[PDB]
């Protein structure tokens, strides 16, 4: 199951903010 | 329709930026005497010429600012005007051609509040109201 | 002409053929009169006891290495053959000098030009194939200065070799072209031609020289500069003379180098230790030339900038009075006109330039500018990353490279759907052809595909380093 | 420790507060 | 026209009424307070002479009268050293013994047991032991008794009386006219020849028949007793010639260019006595002679009344290429109109060269018994880059001064001043795009470094150990300074410093200079310089170009230099003016020079100062911890500020125990500063009126209405207090330690 944490801490640290930010990014600038 | 050469001596670094090509842009016109040095609203001592300037400025407070030093050299004929990016000049100060702080008839009062300014509701009155306090 | 003070008086005869041609024989004869003189001054304070590297004699080293004069183990018998060598020069300066004197002010202010052998001399700064004829024509006599020494090496006695420290003859020399050319690509030693360690080498070289310099010869004089350079060059006199500040500036430079690393053609026992050597005090001959020469070189590196820098100045139609900045045609614009963002330089090389460059489909600019960036990307990932010292270190590099590159991808993706709004265009100076939705989506391709390849072809290069 | 089966179990429960969070954010927006 | 002495007589008529009339210099001061912020404009405006009269010639007489008040305080300061000297020291025990006797010339009262701050500073004396320096600069002089120091000090005393005089006599009673002060040329000839060249030619001669003689003496180890009186060695000639050869040729060999004759007296030796460890006085006898010599050939350049000369504005004018439009043409009028112009340069200068000063004086350390004396080198170095750092700071505010009030657009049109007002965005855009550059590669090198290290990464590190940063420019330079002796200065015996290279000199047991290698830390602390110059640079510069206007406030000349806004409009227009720029540089130059005399303190007491033995193996303060160290913030924490502020915590029923207090005392008013600078002055005046509302309920409301600080003067008790608590802990900090381990 230590295995997940190689998973879940990259996708907290990296897919999660760029996601988040993409999208935040995008709806801040929508008009 | 704005009419005068451009001052020796006009340019910066500190003049238009995008914003006069996309969005707003400022003339500010006035017949000199004579040819004299004065300090641009950004920097940098131009030149007047002996007859009509015209200079272009990025906000009208450069234009006032400007204004306030043309009073400065016995001159009170500048016209300010905003240009729009599709060539729409309009004049803008003086507004009416006379000077705000010279009273001119056929002006009506705006934002004028019949009370002393202790006397406005609290906030709390105009809660949850599109009104404020100052209205 | 009149307009140069008696400072800058030397540029009052530019457009004046006679006085310039006079100047040049005059200073020539200058150049002969120290050689000879400055030989004669050396071979009068030689002491046979004392090494010639801590005495301070500079021209019998150069006269030592060609073989003159020289028994066993570098050491000088006879100086009879230094004595003839600098009166041959000291003599030739004087006649130099004559002809100097006579063309400065005696001769005619131009040289005339006509149909006539008189005329032949005669020439015009506009007319390239005159000049260009010219630089064939002493081509010829530099390729024949290079034949001389090959025979000084061969026929006439062979040069002085440090391996044996004896005056060997050369018989066998090296006309391969991949060995003598491997030294300009730096194939023998990280140093490149400064890296000759024979003398087989060295005479390869100048028979190499010799042959390019004298086809060169016969090109030039024979054929009239074509339209690419007749565009890409500058043809006021001035502007030939910043050329060759430049060729004499690198020259300075590579001979600067060459004495202070080579050994070979600047034998220890003659010009003294490598580098910067000083023995009992007594700073080396070596350290004398190859600091004074590399200090020539700068200084004639200055006089390159200088010259060209005016002649560019000069052919945009700009004063000195009024000067080099300017503002934009409408004075009250932000900006100012400098030569930093206006030079014809400048907006030649932006304007080409992939994302600016007209005839580019939007994928096509994508594409260069992701090869490019791509590319130079891979380095840092590489050679600073975590695993830069394991084997995996240029395939962690490449993944990395391929990492940044996706979330400049997405940078492009979230740019382009801020600004593409249904008609509202985005603002900044963009191409034409990237003003629409679906041309930033193929610039955006272009980058992805462009920027894989350029870092694949960066790995596929430095992991191939073999 | 806990199994590998708990730790998915676990995930998949948290997968149920995942949905009603979103969907009460999104009521909330409005 | 011809620079001539005019002066008009009995100007302005000696009377106290003035003294008794606060605020009579200004118009508005003059009708009296209504509110307590009168007080403060009073001490404000007090020495602002232009905000008094409008004459140009009533202020150049104003500011004359005032310089001879202050070089007479200077004078005063001055003599009383040399008094304390000669009756409150150990100086003559401290001749007898300078490696053993501590120097001491301040002994405390026996009051509230502060009596132990007169330690044994050897010499059967018990003071506070000095770190000026003063009995390395009187050793040097080639004082060798109280008498002379008594003599010397009052002298100054009579010269103080003279400068106040001098002030009162030349503004109340014979006052020069602005034609006068106007004679740039003929001032700048006789600063250059008399001030400088003969006061350098004349020092020359006290070091070559006096100070050379009497050190040279005191190092053969002659007692300061059987030593001659300085008068001696002109009286008696055949003493001079035993020490000095060259005296027996007498006067001819100058006068028929035979100068070898004088070679033994007047020597180009290089490196330090190896006695005394400080410059030779025979290499310091030769420089100022030549210092002299340039500085009155230098003097006769300007013309003044024979036509002969350069006039200095021809010279300008004639300075313009096809860059800089006019170029330096209407600079001569901005430099004789405008007092502030003059201010803003000499500041700007003499600032610089109190900084080049503390680079030079500790590398070639001038006087005999300073290099080995750590606290004096430690305390000498970071005062006058203090000094230098303050003074620069005042250049660039009198720069903004003379912008908003002195600058005229006629005078200076496409001349260099009114280009580069034109191109100020561009200057201000590119310094603040290096300034975050060297931000990120000198700062952020170090958050690397720590970092690595925190992650148990060492090799990762910037450092000599793993990726090294060698300051490969720096090193090479070291080098050739280091091979200038017999090679590029052949007239050289040893380098002008052993900092560059050749051997370590010791004196006693300890190291006066050695050889100051430059490594990745060196290297990193080199651009933290780089960058915290810069960026002061950039406040200071943003400050003086931007003082009369910006795209933001158009109008900023008329709103003045000192003004705290233009109000919460435009987004919000807090310190635009020139005033708020000085303000923000003070904490970056502050910023700044702390990390210059940490990296002095550190690199010398790692890798120069320290113990020699018999065998010659240099034993450092801190044990070479620099390399290693220096190369993260964590290292700085611990190495340099945790390790070395043991000595000032621990001082406490100790000599040292008052630098414990000034440490804590100093820690206090730094952060009582946080209560100006983070807070607003609405809040205070808020506060105030709930006070003045129980002074008016018991009735002792003041007539003068209290306020809150203005806006300008919280920002500039804010600053100055902490300035002063942060500058003072270092100084608490410097001396604990250094006074201990140095
Ligand atoms: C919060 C989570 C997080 C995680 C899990 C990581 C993980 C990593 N970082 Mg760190 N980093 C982070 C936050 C994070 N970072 C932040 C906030 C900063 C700024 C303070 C940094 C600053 C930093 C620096 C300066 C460096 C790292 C490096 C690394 C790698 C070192 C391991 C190694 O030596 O193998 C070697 C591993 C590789 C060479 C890369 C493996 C492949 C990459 C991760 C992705 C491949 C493409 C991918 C499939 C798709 C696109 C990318 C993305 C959209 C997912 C590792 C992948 C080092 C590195 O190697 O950079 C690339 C490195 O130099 N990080
Ligand atoms: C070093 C070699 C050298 C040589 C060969 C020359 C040669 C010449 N000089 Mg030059 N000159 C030189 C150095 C030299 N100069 C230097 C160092 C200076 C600075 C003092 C000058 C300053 C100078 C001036 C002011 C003038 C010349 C002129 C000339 C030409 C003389 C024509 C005439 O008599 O009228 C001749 C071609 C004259 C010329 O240019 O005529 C067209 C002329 O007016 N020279
Ligand atoms: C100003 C005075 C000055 C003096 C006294 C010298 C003297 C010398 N030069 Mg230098 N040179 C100079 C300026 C000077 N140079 C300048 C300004 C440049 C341009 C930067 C050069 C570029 C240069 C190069 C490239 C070379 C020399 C070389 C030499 C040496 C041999 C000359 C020779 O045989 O010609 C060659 C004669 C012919 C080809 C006949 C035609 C000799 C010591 C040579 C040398 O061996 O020095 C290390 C050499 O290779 N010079
Ligand atoms: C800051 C860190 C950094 C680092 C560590 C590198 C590292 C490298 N660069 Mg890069 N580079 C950088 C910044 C950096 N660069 C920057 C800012 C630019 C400007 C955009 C470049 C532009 C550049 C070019 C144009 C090239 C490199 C190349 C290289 C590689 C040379 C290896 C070699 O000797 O192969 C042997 C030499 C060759 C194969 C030469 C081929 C021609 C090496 C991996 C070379 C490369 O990519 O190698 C394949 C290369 O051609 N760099
Ligand atoms: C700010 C300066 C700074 C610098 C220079 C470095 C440098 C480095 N870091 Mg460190 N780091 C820093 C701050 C810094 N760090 C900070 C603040 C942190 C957070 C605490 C870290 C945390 C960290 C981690 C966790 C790791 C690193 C690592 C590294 C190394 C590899 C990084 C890499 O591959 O990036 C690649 C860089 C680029 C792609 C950008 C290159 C920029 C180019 C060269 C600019 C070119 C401009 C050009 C000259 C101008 C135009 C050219 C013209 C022709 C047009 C490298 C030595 C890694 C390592 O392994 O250490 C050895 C690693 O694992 N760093
Ligand atoms: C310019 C700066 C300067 C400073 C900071 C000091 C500071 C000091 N002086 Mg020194 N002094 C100076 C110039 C200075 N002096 C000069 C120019 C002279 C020559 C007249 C003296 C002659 C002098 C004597 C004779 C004595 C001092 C003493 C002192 C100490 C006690 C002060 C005092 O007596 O308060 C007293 C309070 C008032 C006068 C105001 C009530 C104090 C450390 C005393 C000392 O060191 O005792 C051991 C002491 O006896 N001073
Ligand atoms: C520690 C305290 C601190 C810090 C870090 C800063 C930082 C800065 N100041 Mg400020 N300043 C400070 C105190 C501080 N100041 C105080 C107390 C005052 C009141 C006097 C000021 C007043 C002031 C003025 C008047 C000016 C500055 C300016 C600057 C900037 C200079 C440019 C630069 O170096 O950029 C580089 C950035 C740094 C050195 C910060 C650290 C960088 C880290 C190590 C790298 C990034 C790591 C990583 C990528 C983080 C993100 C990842 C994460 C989200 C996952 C810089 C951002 C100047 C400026 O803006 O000019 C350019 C400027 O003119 N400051
Ligand atoms: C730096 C070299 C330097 O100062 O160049 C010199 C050059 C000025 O050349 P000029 O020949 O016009 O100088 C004439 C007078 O100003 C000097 O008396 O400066 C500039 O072009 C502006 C500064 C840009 C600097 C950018 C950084
Ligand atoms: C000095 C100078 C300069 C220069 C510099 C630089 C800029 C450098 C860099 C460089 C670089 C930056 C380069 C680069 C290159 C690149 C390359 C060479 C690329 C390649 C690529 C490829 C070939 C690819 C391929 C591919 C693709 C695309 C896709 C698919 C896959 C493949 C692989 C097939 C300039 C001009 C600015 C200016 C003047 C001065
Ligand atoms: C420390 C002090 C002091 C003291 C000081 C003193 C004591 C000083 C002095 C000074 C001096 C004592 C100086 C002098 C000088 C001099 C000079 C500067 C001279 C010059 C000369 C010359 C220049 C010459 C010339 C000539 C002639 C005449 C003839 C022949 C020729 C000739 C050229 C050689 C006092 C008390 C104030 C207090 C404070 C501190
Ligand atoms: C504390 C603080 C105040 C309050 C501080 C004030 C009003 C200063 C008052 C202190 C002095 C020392 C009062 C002195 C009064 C008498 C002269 C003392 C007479 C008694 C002596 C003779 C002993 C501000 O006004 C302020 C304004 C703007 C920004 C920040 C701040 C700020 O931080
Ligand atoms: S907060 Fe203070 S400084 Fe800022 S705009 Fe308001 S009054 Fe002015």
């Amino acid at each position: 199951a230590s295995f997940l944490s190689s998973i879940f801490v990259p996708v907290i640290g990296w897919v999660v903010p760029i996601a988040t930010f993409s999208f935040l990014f995008l709806y801040i600038e929508r008009e | 329709t704005l009419s005068g050469k451009t001052p020796l001596f006009a340019g910066s670094t500190g003049g238009l930026l995008t914003k006069a090509v996309e969005e707003e842009k400022y003339a500010i016109t006035w017949t000199s005497p004579k040819a004299q040095v004065f300090e641009l609203p950004t920097g940098g001592a131009a030149t007047m010429h002996e007859g009509e300037n015209l200079l272009y400025i990025a906000r009208k407070e450069y234009g006032i600012a400007l204004g306030g030093q043309l009073r400065k050299f016995k001159i009170t004929n500048y016209k300010i005007y905003r240009i729009l990016p599709s060539g729409e000049t309009t004049f803008i100060h003086p507004a009416d051609g006379v000077f705000p702080e010279k009273v001119n008839a056929g002006r009506e009062k705006v934002r004028f509040n019949a009370r002393s300014i202790g006397e406005n509701p609290n906030p709390s009155q105009v809660k949850f109201s599109g009104k404020a306090t100052y209205d | 002409p009149q307009q140069y003070g008696w400072w800058a008086g030397n540029a009052r005869f530019i457009n004046l053929s006679g006085r310039l041609l006079g100047a040049h024989i005059a200073h020539a004869g200058l150049i002969i009169l120290w050689a000879g003189a400055m030989t004669l001054f050396e071979i009068t304070k030689y002491n046979p006891s004392l090494p010639i590297y801590e005495q301070g004699l500079i021209l019998l080293p150069h006269l030592a290495t060609l073989g003159f004069g020289i028994g066993d183990g570098g050491q000088i018998i006879d100086t009879y053959p230094y004595f003839v060598i600098g009166v041959v020069h000291l003599v030739s300066s004087a006649v130099l000098a004559a002809g100097g004197i006579y063309h400065a002010l005696l001769g005619p202010e131009v040289l005339p030009e006509n149909n006539q052998f008189p005329g032949f001399f005669g020439y015009d700064w506009e007319d390239e194939d005159k000049m260009t004829t010219i630089i064939g024509i002493h081509l010829l006599l530099l390729g024949a200065g290079a034949w001389l020494l090959v025979a000084k090496a061969l026929f006439w006695g062979g040069l002085y070799d440090s391996t044996v420290a004896s005056v060997r003859v050369i018989t066998e020399p090296t006309v391969n072209p991949a060995r003598i050319f491997g030294y300009l690509f730096g194939a023998f030693g990280k140093q490149g031609m400064a890296a000759v360690n024979n003398l087989e080498d060295v005479v390869g070289g100048h028979i190499w020289v010799g042959i390019l310099c004298i086809g060169g010869g016969f090109w030039h004089i024979l054929t009239q500069p074509f339209a690419w350079a007749k565009k890409v060059l500058f043809w006021s006199g001035e502007a030939y003379l910043s050329y060759s500040l430049a060729a004499l500036a690198y020259m300075g430079l590579l001979a600067a180098y060459f004495v202070t690393v080579n050994d070979t053609v600047y034998p220890t026992e003659f010009y003294g230790p490598l580098g910067f050597s000083s023995t009992s005090g007594v700073i080396s001959v070596r350290t004398w030339l190859a600091t004074s020469h590399f200090a020539l070189a700068i200084v004639f590196l200055s006089g390159h900038i200088w010259h060209a820098l005016r002649v560019r100045v000069l052919e945009a139609g700009l004063n000195f009075e009024q000067g080099v900045v300017n503002y934009l045609d409408t004075p009250e614009l932000g900006n100012l006109q400098t030569p930093i963002n206006t030079s014809d330089l400048t907006l030649k090389f932006l304007v080409n330039l992939p994302i600016y460059r007209p005839g580019l489909s939007a994928f096509a600019r994508g594409l260069e500018i992701g090869m490019a960036h791509g590319y130079f990307l891979l380095g840092p990932f590489v050679k600073l990353g975590p695993l830069r010292n394991t084997e995996f270190a240029n395939q962690a590099g490449l993944l990395a490279t391929i990492g940044l590159l996706l979330i400049l991808s997405i940078c492009l993706w979230l740019y382009g759907s801020a600004w593409f709004q249904e008609g509202k265009s985005p603002q900044g100076e963009l191409p034409e052809n990237l003003k629409t939705a679906k041309s930033w989506s193929e610039f955006n391709a272009g980058w992805i595909v462009g920027s894989c390849g350029g870092a694949l072809f960066a790995y596929l290069l430095v992991t191939n380093s073999s | 420790s806990i199994s590998d089966t708990q730790v998915y179990i676990a995930l998949v429960v948290a997968l149920i507060p995942g949905l009603l969070a979103w969907r009460l954010a999104t009521e909330l927006y409005k | 026209k011809k620079a001539r002495v005019i002066v008009d007589k009995d100007p302005v008529p000696t009377s106290f009424e003035k003294w008794a009339q606060p605020g009579h210099f200004d118009r508005t001061l003059a009708r009296g307070p209504k509110t307590t912020t009168w007080i403060w404009n009073l001490h404000a405006l007090a020495h602002d002479f232009d905000t008094h009269t409008s004459d140009l010639e009533d202020i150049s007489r104003k500011i004359f009268a005032a310089h001879f008040g202050h070089l007479a305080v200077v004078t005063i300061w001055l003599s009383g050293m040399i008094f304390h000297g000669a009756k409150f020291s150990n100086y003559e025990a401290w001749l007898s013994d300078p490696l053993n006797v501590r120097p001491s010339a301040q002994v405390v009262w026996p009051i509230v047991g502060q009596d132990i701050l007169n330690g044994d500073v050897g010499g059967g004396f018990h003071g506070i032991q000095i770190t000026s320096g003063l009995f390395q600069v009187w050793r040097g002089w080639g004082i060798t008794n109280s008498f002379q120091l008594y003599c010397t000090a009052i002298g100054g005393l009579v010269l103080a009386g003279l400068f106040l005089f001098a002030g009162w006599f030349h503004y109340h009673k014979r006052a020069p006219k602005l034609e006068w002060f106007q004679n740039v040329e003929s001032m700048l000839n006789h600063h250059l020849q008399v001030l400088l060249g003969c006061g350098s030619l004349g020092w020359a001669g006290h070091l070559i028949h006096v100070s050379a003689p009497i050190n040279k003496l005191m190092d053969a180890g002659v007692a300061v007793k059987d030593i001659p009186l300085p008068h001696e060695f002109i009286l008696n000639k055949s003493l001079l010639i035993d020490l000095f050869p060259g005296f027996a040729a007498g006067l001819t060999p100058f006068f028929t260019l035979n100068w070898g004759q004088y070679a033994d007296f007047l020597t180009f030796k290089g490196g330090l006595n190896p006695v005394t460890g400080g410059l030779w006085m025979t290499d310091i006898a030769h420089h100022h002679l030549a210092i002299a010599v340039v500085f009155i050939i230098a003097g006769h350049q300007y013309r003044t009344n024979w036509g002969i000369g350069h006039s200095i504005k021809e010279i300008l004018e004639n300075h313009k290429g096809p860059f800089t439009g006019e170029g330096h043409k209407g600079l001569y009028e901005n430099l004789t109109t405008s007092w502030h112009a003059q201010l803003a340069t000499n500041l700007a200068f003499l600032g610089s060269l109190t900084i080049i000063i503390a680079h030079h004086m500790y590398a070639m350390p001038p006087y005999p018994y300073l290099a080995t004396d750590y606290a004096t080198q430690l305390c000498i170095f970071t005062h006058h880059i203090w000094i230098g750092g303050f003074l620069i700071v005042g250049g660039a505010a009198h720069a903004a001064i003379f912008m908003v009030r002195d600058y005229d657009p006629v005078v200076n049109q496409n001349n260099v001043l009114d280009r580069v007002i034109r191109h100020r965005d561009a200057i201000i855009s590119h310094l603040n795009w290096v300034c975050i550059f060297l931000g990120f590669h000198s700062f952020g090198l170090y958050i690397h470094n720590d970092t690595m290290r925190a992650l148990g990464r060492p090799q990762d590190m910037f450092s000599d150990t793993a990726i090294q940063l060698q300051p490969v420019f720096a090193q090479w330079v070291q080098n050739l300074h280091t091979l200038a002796p017999g090679g590029t200065a052949p007239n050289a015996l040893e380098p002008v410093s052993y900092a560059f290279g050749g051997g370590v000199l010791a004196v006693g047991g300890k190291v006066a200079m050695m050889p100051i290698a430059l490594g990745t830390a060196d290297f990193l602390i080199h651009h933290i310089h780089a960058f915290t110059i810069h960026v002061t640079v950039l406040i200071l510069l943003k400050g003086v170009l931007f003082a009369r206007s910006s795209r933001l406030i158009p109008d900023k000349a008329n709103l003045g230099f000192r003004f705290p806004c233009d109000g919460p409009g435009r987004g919000g227009t807090c310190q635009v003016s020139g005033w708020d720029h000085v303000f923000l540089g003070l904490f970056w130059m502050y910023n700044s020079l702390s990390i210059v005399i940490f990296h002095f303190s550190w690199k010398m007491q790692s890798d120069v100062w320290g113990t020699v033995d018999a065998a010659g193996n240099v034993s450092h303060i801190t044990g070479g911890n620099f390399a290693q160290s220096a190369i993260t913030i964590n290292g700085w924490l611990r190495d340099f500020l945790w390790a070395q502020a043991s000595q000032v915590i621990n001082s406490y029923g100790s000599a040292l125990s008052a630098y414990g207090l000034m440490f804590l005392g100093a820690h206090f008013v730094w952060a009582f500063s946080l209560m100006f600078l983070f807070s607003g002055r609405g809040y205070w005046q808020e506060l105030i009126e709930s006070i003045v509302w129980a002074h008016n309920k018991l009735k002792v409301a003041p007539a003068i209405q209290p306020r809150a600080l203005s806006i300008t003067q919280g920002r500039a008790v804010g600053v100055a207090h902490y300035l002063l608590g942060g500058i003072a802990t270092t100084w608490a900090f410097f001396h604990a330690h250094i006074l201990s381990v140095g």
